[PDB]
């Protein structure tokens, strides 16, 4: 399937938003003999990663690459918007 | 040189206004050859290089509009810029004072500095042409153990090629670990 920027953006923010659960990331005992700065502190940052050929059915990006001259971050771009994306070439070797 | 937001100095000739903080940033490299000319689709033969008692070496200001080729700059690729139009003599050089010659207050003093200008570009060479230069393409350059665990503390300039284990951020200073 060919989805857009947008719908791929939103679905990504609605699905990380939607698994965000502190007990998981936590989970007894070790929370049970800390403080609250470090419960705080540490529950502050996590991060996902999520495959799209693995959802029912596949999908495929598409896009044009656009550099702007404001901000300097590489884009992939097209009519419903535009994306922040990363370029390496193959074995560890920089675009 | 990272990216940052840098403040330049005094134009030279120009009113004495403060400059303002804009994100820019600069690179250094050394050249390979004199000035060279379009022939055909390739480029003539270039004009033999100065035997200077100065060191091969320029500092380019990257600014304005131009900040969007900061993603293709790594160390030890061969690049080749082009000025459009006719091949105007002394401009591959140093900076022309008359013309616009703003540097950051850490280049100001500098003697080898050429701003890029907007109507110009920078290609990719090719590999097997200049290939005798690219055999320098080995693994960065990074200090030895030791010299990073000494304990010293004279420099404050390291190398490495680490593997992240974990990250966390810390806030009360912001700061992420």
């Amino acid at each position: 399937s060919f989805p857009t920027l947008a719908t791929l953006k939103e679905e990504g923010q609605r699905k990380a938003w939607a698994s965000f659960d502190p007990k998981a990331l936590l989970p007894l005992p070790e929370a049970s003999y800390l403080p609250s700065c470090q419960l705080n502190r540490r529950l502050a940052w996590s991060w996902l990663c999520l495959l799209p050929s693995a959802f029912c059915p596949a999908q495929v990006l598409l896009g044009v690459l656009v550099a702007s001259s404001h901000k300097g971050c590489l884009q992939l771009r097209d009519q419903s918007g535009s994306l922040p994306c990363l370029l390496l070439a193959k074995h560890s070797q920089p675009l | 040189e990272a990216l940052m937001k840098r403040n330049f100095c005094v134009p030279p000739g120009a009113s004495p206004e403060v400059p303002k903080p804009a994100l820019s940033f600069y690179v250094l490299g050394s050249w390979l050859g004199g000035t060279q000319r379009k022939e055909g689709t390739g480029w003539g033969l270039p004009e033999p290089q100065g035997n200077d008692d100065n060191d091969q070496k320029v500092h380019l200001i990257f600014f304005g509009s131009s900040v969007r080729w900061f993603e293709f700059l790594h160390p030890g690729q061969v690049y080749r810029l082009v000025a459009p139009g006719p091949a105007t003599p002394m401009l591959f050089e140093k900076d022309g004072s008359s013309c616009i010659s703003r540097r950051p207050l850490e280049l100001a003093g500098c003697a080898s500095c050429l701003t890029v200008q907007d109507n110009w570009t920078l290609e990719l060479e090719s590999s097997q042409d200049i290939q005798d230069v690219l055999d320098a393409n080995k693994s960065l350059p990074e200090s030895s153990l030791t010299d990073l665990l000494s304990d010293n503390f004279t420099d404050s300039l390291v190398s490495f090629s680490a593997e992240i284990l974990s990250r966390t951020l810390c806030e009360p200073r912001r700061c992420v670990k």
